[PDB]
């Protein structure tokens, strides 16, 4: 998987992400956008397959956006005592008690941070004010990292696949490099939903196990945009 | 165009508020598709391990997580076992 929080030159901060899983034929299929109701009013958009109740993309209208990717780290054994002894989170039911009761993009960034979880796992948060990007890197107990954007530091946008973003990503999978190279060509000054869903769409960082694309903006709700991927 | 868009009001009770989105889809593509997820990567005992204990281990979940999987496989006529097991499918090989 692949998740994308990046500004443009304007101050605004878009976010988009790729979902690569196998048992790709059925999923597609199932895939589907979810608006949950409060009081018949929207309280949050979420990307899920029929069945899964978690969210591992999801958009609070006007606060921010967050997305998961897998982090595979620890023994077998730690996710059993942290489900069951400690009763911990798991992480795409985190991830969505975070979009319907965090409050502020703030708010959001400290619940996916410090909140008990059963495994690790790379939470991307996007939000409506510039500079608000995150990618925080999750032990099960607490935060291992939390990575900030920076602008005026030469950093406009985020790039986090599977692989801690201090260390080299690995020769077999890189979708990393090619992402940051489409980025680095695209410029702060063209950075776009429109253009950052052509980032996600290059090889392999779009490959043969994605299942859908979504590009969203936490300042512009209404331009939630998923698309389900027929490689 | 892009996927399906459906609503769902978490002002329904938990087990309610996913089913009004289960009638667009063929209960069998659902059920069928759940085996495909299953059968091929875990073994029966543990599957019996499950649901042998899986209505304490819902005991230990989260209410509202538990309570909109449970719905869903009744409707379904999906063993809980088998709805427990894909929702924390990843927390079930992540380490
Ligand atoms: C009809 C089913 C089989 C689909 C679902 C089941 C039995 C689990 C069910 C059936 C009814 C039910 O009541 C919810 C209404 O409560 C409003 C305030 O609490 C909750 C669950
Ligand atoms: C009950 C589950 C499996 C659904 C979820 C939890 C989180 C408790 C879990 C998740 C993972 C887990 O690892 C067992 C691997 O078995 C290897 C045998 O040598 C054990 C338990
Ligand atoms: C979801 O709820 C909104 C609330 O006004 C409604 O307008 C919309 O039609 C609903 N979605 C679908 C797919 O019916
Ligand atoms: C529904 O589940 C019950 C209990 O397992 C079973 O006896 C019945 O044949 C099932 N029906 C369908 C249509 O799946
Ligand atoms: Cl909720
Ligand atoms: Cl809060
Ligand atoms: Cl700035
Ligand atoms: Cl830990
Ligand atoms: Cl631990
Ligand atoms: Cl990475
Ligand atoms: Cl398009
Ligand atoms: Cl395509
Ligand atoms: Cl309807
Ligand atoms: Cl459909
Ligand atoms: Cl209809
Ligand atoms: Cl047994």
């Amino acid at each position: 998987c692949t998740s994308i929080v990046a500004q443009d030159s304007r101050g605004h901060v878009y976010h988009g992400r790729n979902l690569d899983y196998p048992y790709g034929s059925i999923l597609r299929k199932l895939t589907v956008d979810v608006q949950f109701l409060k009081n018949g009013q929207i309280a949050f958009t979420g990307t899920t397959f029929i069945g899964y109740v978690g969210l591992w993309t999801g958009q609070s209208p006007h606060k921010f956006t967050v997305s998961g990717d897998e982090r595979d780290r620890g023994w077998w054994w730690e996710n059993l005592v942290a489900a069951l002894f400690l009763r911990h989170s798991p992480i795409s039911w985190l991830l969505r008690t975070t979009l319907s009761e965090a409050e502020s993009f703030e708010a959001a960034v400290y619940r996916l941070a410090k909140t008990p979880l059963i495994a690790d796992v790379y939470y991307i948060v996007g939000g409506t004010n510039p500079r608000e990007g995150v990618v925080i890197t999750r032990n099960r107990d607490g935060p291992a990292d939390i990575w900030p954007l920076d602008p005026l530091k030469g950093v406009w946008f985020l790039v986090e696949t599977n692989y801690d973003h201090w260390k080299p990503a690995p020769e077999e999978d890189d979708r990393r490099t090619p992402a940051i190279k489409a980025l680095n060509a695209t410029g702060q000054a063209k950075l776009s939903l429109e253009t950052l869903f052509q980032v996600l769409s290059v090889v392999p960082v779009y490959n043969n196990y994605t299942i859908y694309t979504t590009v969203m903006s936490a300042a512009s709700p209404d331009k939630y945009m998923t698309r389900i991927r027929n490689p | 165009p892009g996927p399906p868009l459906f609503n769902v009001s978490l002002d329904v009770a938990p087990e309610l508020r996913w089913l009004p989105v289960l009638r667009h889809y063929d209960v069998e593509l659902v059920r069928a598709a759940v085996a495909q997820v299953i059968g091929d990567r875990v073994p029966k005992w543990v599957l019996a391990l499950i649901e042998k204990g899986a209505l304490k281990l819902e005991r230990l979940l989260p209410p509202p997580f538990t309570a909109e999987i449970r719905g869903m496989c009744d409707f379904l006529n999906l063993s809980l076992a088998d709805g427990l097991l894909v929702n924390l499918a990843y927390e079930y090989s992540a380490f």
